[PDB]
Parts: C-alpha cells; sequence; structure tokens
C-alpha cells in the first residue's frame, strides 16, 4: 500500500496543481450513465465546487451519440449575495447551457472582486479617517467624506457586467453629494463633465493612482 | 479497511479529475511538462478539443502542439507566455472557444440549411469572414458578408447584406434586409435561419 | 453585553422605520422598475421586513450563547 | 517608375514631418505631465480598451426626472435622512462587518 | 535593368508602406493622451479650488444647512436601499465561523 | 505588372492548401511551359512554401508579390530545404 499511497500523494500534487492553475476547487463528482438505445448514453455529473470566496453547486445530464456529444440539461444554485446580476446571469447561462464560458466568466468576475476589496482595504488602511465603509470592503460602492464638514461627499460606484458573449467588464461612475452653496460660491461649474472626465483620468492612469490623487487633494 | 480507504480516495479524486476535464480545460503532468488538454463549447454544444506540450524548465518552450497555427499564439506567446501565465492560458482558452464555436457555425449552416441556399460559402480557416449567399421563400436573393475581427468573441461586429441584378422595388424587402442585418449583428447564425424559415 | 440593546432598540425602532416608510407613495412608484435597481444593484423594496428582523433575534442569541467570536516562482512555488 | 517615385517621395516626407511634429508633442507632454507630479504622487491593476468610458454613467439622472413630485422626494428623503435610527442602524452594520477584514 | 529598377522600388515602398501607420498611429494616441491630461489638470485643479473655498466658508459657517439638489439624489438613495442582504450573509458568515 | 505577362494558374486543395502554377516569360517571348515552379500557400498563415527549380533567375519577384498579396510587411527565406514536402509541413506546424 506503501507504493499505491506515494502513487495517489503524487496524483493529489499534480490535482492541487492543476487546480490552482484553474483557481477552482471542486469538492464533490458523482457520475452516473445510463443507455437509451433505439447508440444515445445519457451522463450526469453531480459536483459542489468553490472559487476562492464563493461556492457553488451544479449537476448536468449530458447525451453522447455514436461521434457528437451535447449537454442535455443542467440546474445549477449559487449562494444568496447583494450582487443579483450573478443569479441572473447563472440563469442566462442555464438556458444557454454553456460550462466553459459560465466558469471563466465566474473566475473574472471573482479577480475583479477580489481586486477591488484589495484595493477598498489598502485605501481604507491609507487614509482611515477620510474613507468611509458605506456598505463594506466586498461592496459596489465607496463614499469619501470630510469629517469636519459632512456636506461634500463623493461616491464612486463600481459593478461588474457580463456581456452577452460571455465577456466580462467593470464599470466605474461617480457622483457627488453636493450642496448648492457650493455651487453658488464657484461659478467655474466644472463638475458637469466629472463622470466622463474622471473616467478618462482612470483610463490614462488607473483606479488606485486616480483615487491616491484624489484624497490627495482632499487634503 | 487502510486498502479500501485507499481505493476511496483514489475514485474520489479521480472523479475530481473527470470533472475538472469537463470544465475549462484540462491539464496532464509529465516528466518534461503539461500535455495541457483545452476544452472546446458552443451553445452546450460539445466541440473539438486540443491540446499543446509544456516544458516547465526556465526557457520556457513549445516543444509540441496541436493547436491550428493560423490561430495567434507566438505574439500572445510573447506577451503573456513569460509572465502571468494564467492570463495567457485564459485569453487563448478564449481564442480557441470563439474559433471552434465560428467553425461549428458554419459547418451546421453547410449540412443543415444548404436547402435554402444558392451557393457554396466562402471561408476563411480563422472564419473571421464570412460571404455566402442565400434565397428565401415571396422569393428574395441576398448575400451575406460578416466581419468577425474581435477575434475573442462568436458575434459579428459588422455585417453587409445586398443583392445585385435587383433594383430596389419593395420597403418590405429592404426590411428583412434590416432584419437579417439586426439578426447577424445580434443573435447567432443557425438560430435566426431556423427562426426566420420555419 | 451592550448588544443585547441595541438589538432591543432597532427591534423597537423597527416600527417607525416602516411607518417613515410608509409614508410616501414615490418610492413605492419607483418600485418595479427595474431601471433603477440594476442602477442600484439589486433592488429597492423592504416589506418582509418582519421576518428578517425577527428571524435575526434567534441567530444572535445563538451567537451570544456560543460566541463564534513572476509566473517561474509562482510556479515552482507550488511543486514543493 | 513615375507613379512608384511620385507616391513613396510624398509619404516618407510626411513621415519626416510627422517625425518632428511626434518628438515636439512628446516633449511637450514630458514638461506638461511634470507638472501632474506637482502634486499627484509619480505612483497589480489592469486597463481597459477603451469600454469603460464609453456607456452614459449619468443616466439615472434622467432617470429621477420620471418620478413625480422630484423636489417633495427630495424633501422627504431628507426628512428622513436625519433620523438617527437609520445612522444607528448603517454604524452597527460596519461594526458587524469591521471584524470580517 | 529596368525590371532590377522595379524591384527595388517595389521593395522600397513595400518597407515604407507598413511604416507611415505606426508613426500616425502613436501620433493620434500622443496627441489625445496630451488634450486628456491637460483636460484632466484643469479639472484636478478646479475641483481642488471648489474643496477649499468651500471648506473656508464652511468654517466661516458650518451651522447653516447644506441643501441637495437632483444631481446628488440617486447616490443617497443608494444608502437607502438597505434590506439586510449584506447583513444577512454577515449573519452566515458568522454561523460559519462559529464552528 | 511583373514584366508584361506569365502564365498564372491557382488550385485551391484540402487544409487551404492554395497551389498556384506559375510559367515564366520574358518581354519578348511567351511563357516557357517546360520550367514551371509551384509555390503553395495556407490562408492567414506566417509560411509558404516554394519549388526552386528555376526561381533563381528571379527570386525577389515572386517574394515581393506574394508577400503583398498576403498583406504582410517582412518577407524571410530560411535556409531549410527538403524533397518530402509532407514532413516539412509537419515539421513548420509542428504537426507531429
Amino acid at each position: 500500500s506503501k507504493d499505491l499511497k506515494n502513487q495517489l500523494g503524487h496524483l493529489e500534487s499534480e490535482l492541487s496543481f492543476l487546480s490552482t492553475l484553474t483557481g477552482i476547487n471542486i469538492r464533490n463528482h458523482s457520475k452516473q450513465t445510463e443507455d437509451l438505445t433505439s447508440r444515445k448514453v445519457l451522463q450526469r455529473h453531480r459536483l459542489s465546487g468553490n472559487c476562492h470566496m464563493v461556492t457553488f453547486q451544479l449537476e448536468f445530464q449530458i447525451l453522447e451519440i455514436q461521434l457528437s456529444s451535447a449537454v442535455t440539461d443542467l440546474n445549477i444554485i449559487m449562494e444568496p449575495t447583494e450582487c443579483s446580476e450573478l443569479s441572473e446571469f447563472v440563469s442566462r447561462a442555464e438556458e444557454r447551457k454553456d460550462l466553459f464560458m459560465f466558469f471563466r466568466s465566474l473566475h473574472f468576475f471573482v479577480e475583479w472582486f477580489e481586486y477591488r476589496k484589495r484595493t477598498f482595504k489598502h485605501l481604507k488602511e491609507k487614509y482611515p479617517d477620510a474613507v468611509y465603509l458605506s456598505e463594506g470592503p466586498s461592496s459596489c460602492s465607496m463614499g469619501i467624506r470630510s469629517a469636519s464638514r459632512p456636506g461634500f461627499e463623493l461616491v464612486i460606484v463600481w459593478r461588474i457586467q457580463i456581456d452577452e458573449d460571455g465577456k466580462v467588464f467593470p464599470k466605474l461612475d461617480l457622483l457627488t453629494k453636493v450642496p448648492q452653496r457650493a455651487l453658488e460660491l464657484d461659478k467655474n461649474r466644472a463638475i458637469e463633465t466629472a463622470p466622463l472626465s474622471f473616467r478618462t483620468l482612470v483610463g490614462l492612469l488607473g483606479i488606485e493612482a486616480a483615487l491616491e490623487s484624489l484624497i490627495k487633494s482632499l487634503c | 479497511n487502510e486498502q479500501e480507504a485507499l481505493e476511496e480516495k483514489l475514485e474520489n479524486v479521480k472523479a475530481i479529475l473527470q470533472a475538472y476535464h469537463f470544465t475549462g480545460l484540462s491539464g496532464k503532468l509529465t516528466s518534461r511538462g503539461v500535455c495541457v488538454c483545452i476544452s472546446t463549447a458552443f451553445e452546450g454544444n460539445l466541440l473539438d478539443s486540443y491540446f499543446v506540450d509544456l516544458v516547465i524548465q526556465k526557457p520556457l518552450r513549445i516543444h509540441h502542439h496541436s493547436v491550428p497555427v493560423f490561430i495567434p499564439l507566438e505574439e500572445i506567446a510573447a506577451k503573456y507566455l513569460q509572465t502571468n501565465i494564467q492570463h495567457f492560458l485564459f485569453s487563448l482558452c478564449e481564442y480557441l472557444n470563439a474559433y471552434s464555436g465560428r467553425k461549428y457555425q458554419a459547418d451546421r449552416l453547410q449540412s443543415d440549411f444548404a436547402a435554402l441556399l444558392t451557393g457554396p460559402l466562402q471561408r476563411n480557416p480563422l472564419c473571421n469572414l464570412l460571404s455566402f449567399t442565400y434565397k428565401l421563400d415571396q422569393s428574395f436573393p441576398f448575400c451575406a458578408r460578416l466581419l468577425y475581427k474581435d477575434l475573442t468573441a462568436t458575434l459579428p461586429t459588422d455585417v453587409t447584406v445586398t443583392c445585385q441584378g435587383v433594383e430596389v422595388l419593395s420597403t418590405s424587402w429592404e426590411e428583412q434586409r434590416a432584419s437579417h442585418e439586426t439578426l447577424f449583428c445580434t443573435k447567432p447564425l443557425h438560430q435566426v435561419f431556423a427562426s426566420f424559415t420555419r | 453585553d451592550e448588544f443585547m440593546m441595541l438589538l432591543s432598540k432597532v427591534e423597537k425602532l423597527s416600527e417607525e422605520i416602516m411607518e417613515i416608510m410608509q409614508n410616501l407613495s414615490s418610492i413605492q412608484a419607483l418600485e418595479g422598475s427595474r431601471e433603477l435597481e440594476n442602477l442600484i444593484g439589486i433592488s429597492c423594496a423592504s416589506h418582509f421586513l418582519k421576518r428578517e428582523m425577527q428571524k435575526t433575534k434567534e441567530l444572535m442569541t445563538k451567537v451570544n450563547k456560543q460566541k463564534l467570536f513572476d509566473s517561474y516562482e509562482f510556479l515552482k512555488a507550488i511543486l514543493n | 517608375i513615375d507613379k512608384m517615385v511620385e507616391t513613396t517621395e510624398l509619404m516618407t516626407g510626411n513621415i519626416q514631418s510627422l517625425k518632428n511634429k511626434i518628438q515636439i508633442l512628446a516633449s511637450e507632454v514630458e514638461e506638461e505631465e511634470e507638472r501632474v507630479k506637482q502634486m499627484h504622487q509619480i505612483n497589480l491593476s489592469l486597463p481597459e480598451l477603451s469600454q469603460k468610458t464609453l456607456k452614459a454613467p449619468t443616466l439615472q439622472k434622467e432617470i429621477l426626472a420620471l418620478i413625480p413630485n422630484q423636489n417633495a422626494l427630495l424633501k422627504d428623503l431628507d426628512i428622513l435622512h436625519n433620523s438617527s435610527q437609520m445612522k444607528s442602524m448603517s454604524t452597527f452594520i460596519e461594526e458587524a462587518y469591521k471584524k470580517l477584514d | 535593368k529596368k525590371r532590377q529598377r522595379m524591384i527595388e522600388v517595389q521593395d522600397e515602398l513595400l518597407r515604407l508602406e507598413p511604416q507611415l501607420k505606426q508613426l500616425q498611429t502613436k501620433y493620434d494616441e500622443l496627441k489625445e493622451r496630451k488634450s486628456s491630461l491637460r483636460n484632466a489638470a484643469y479639472f484636478l485643479s478646479n475641483l481642488k479650488q471648489l474643496y477649499q473655498d468651500y471648506s473656508d466658508v464652511q468654517a466661516q459657517e458650518p451651522n447653516v444647512k447644506e441643501t441637495y439638489d437632483s444631481s446628488s439624489l440617486p447616490a443617497l438613495l443608494f444608502k437607502a436601499r438597505t434590506l439586510l442582504g449584506a447583513e444577512s450573509h454577515l449573519r452566515n458568515i458568522n454561523h460559519q465561523l462559529e464552528k | 505588372r511583373a514584366l508584361k505577362n506569365v502564365t498564372v494558374s491557382f488550385r485551391e486543395t484540402e487544409e487551404n492548401a492554395v497551389w498556384i502554377r506559375i510559367a515564366w516569360g520574358t518581354q519578348y517571348t511567351k511563357p516557357n511551359q517546360y520550367k514551371p515552379t509551384y509555390v503553395v500557400y495556407y490562408s492567414q498563415t506566417p509560411y509558404a512554401f516554394t519549388s526552386s527549380s528555376m526561381l533563381r533567375r528571379n527570386t525577389p519577384l515572386l517574394g515581393q508579390a506574394l508577400t503583398i498579396a498576403s498583406k504582410h510587411h517582412q518577407i524571410v527565406k530560411m535556409d531549410l530545404r527538403s524533397r518530402y514536402l509532407d514532413s516539412l509541413k509537419a515539421i513548420v506546424f509542428k504537426q507531429y
């Protein structure tokens, strides 16, 4: 059993390496196979898995015909989170019955999510007095407000969306809780074109540098 | 006892490996590298899967591969093969999936809906450009050209359909022209073909 | 343990926050229009608030009982 | 020959113009970016392919125009804003997820 | 000799043809970058001036009420969009951690 | 446009193998059919195959024509010569 144990350990190390290569750990797998000939064979694979921060369950029944393969059906369960768009995207992929694009989209969504949470934690750590946790580091939006003067506030909203083909893309927009007192004070009125300008600035020099410069201007 | 537990663990990890094969991509570690298997599918239709050999040594080299050459990878290799290998694999997976979907749409059209087609379709190996002609039954002739210049997606960005030899006489004809334009620009090919033909 | 009393006061405050939500019909009118609910992110509707704010109570009590509180190097750091 | 020895002879000259052009522009942008380094610091992340700044970000400003009594909505949302109960709720939630990070 | 001349002139043409494109796109992108960064510098300076002016005036009179218009309405509704979902996820996380 | 004329023939083959037969002719003679050359082109690929029996007479002409038709700028000849064409197919694409 020693040689078998060593071979199993080597295979387990290989499986862990591949799991790191995909970023997804499949906890369980149950296989069933039936044959229905007039040679059609239906195979059902139940599996629970998880990405870095997320856990999922899914089962799918696929058909193989004597030399084509196509998934007959599938069901899939997420966990309840704020990002309800993930659930509707899961549903849409369920009608699409597509797996590879679904998993790549989920990994990309978590990769952007981890990036967003890490950036939020870093900016909160940098300046913890001008950074307010409106809903949390794992939320969609952040808000910077001056403690001495609560009239101003600036909220950056970040939402990750999925294209119909399966492409993923983030989106960031600004909004200012600004009194008309300050608007009356200065007649320059550049806040009208603020969203597009800030988007261009972020595209020029990223998100973290943009927010760092923004909070530097708030000194 | 111990043998039974070892067998149970082995069959569990084998089932997990099969599940890993059934999703995303596959990889089988070898002595000289990993013969990484990439899987392709579209609209719940399993498609042909490829594989590429790897060398784990620092001078990263591809000593063997099965991906067709017309898919650009050497530029992507210079881009992200040395650095951020994960993005390299994700991008190549997307590109192969898009190519497989395009080829599946093309040969599905050739095999199934050739009934209303009046001529062979001209297709590139990468299937970025498609040019064909079709008759729909009143009977109207059309000739369509699709530009899949966005390589990462399976949907064209610019499509143009027209006819030569007939002068415009019915606004309804231009209406079906625009409808087909939108159908190619938005929805898959065989799907909209089965949609209007039926 | 001030968590007990903060929970108690937010439970008493639940009634009046539901009242000040039902003060207007415009907030009820913006409901059903997903065009704002996809922008805010999930939805804007709190009518079963009774159920949730009464369900958190047994869970929080259980909590207070149990007291629940490049590529080469990255690849080489795995095979070891 | 003539056509060829015509068509190229201009474009390379154009090149030269563009060449010095971009050179001058480069110099310009250099000093100018030094200006934006006066207060902003010198300094992972992945930029988009010029897709982030395309959709309308302030469509909501139009959506609120469709709600009745928008000014009255502002007033009632303000009289609800000053309530300390929801502020206490928010700060309690903050404290609750503060230990999460 | 004219055929050789064909060879060199065609070679020169095909060599110079791509050379225009990268220079043109570089010029275009650098000009766009310059315009964008000049605009961004203008906006950041102007918003810094707005912040400084508002801070000075608030130090002059902080007790006055600060009214807001529809421009700041939708994001405020964001903090009014409380449906216990985040707190429910927090409760689930606590239940997971208690084991 | 090369000089005035040339006997050029095309024949599409499986695996996108366009085979082109070229018979060369000077400014004052009909192109000769006894000294032909063959060029094999693969669509959207960075490689092409040529049989060099008499191409040493005018090599740059064929190269520049091929690169301008392929919408590619730089064209080079690697020092690799063999008779088994299928093995060349396998080795260039690493299809073995």
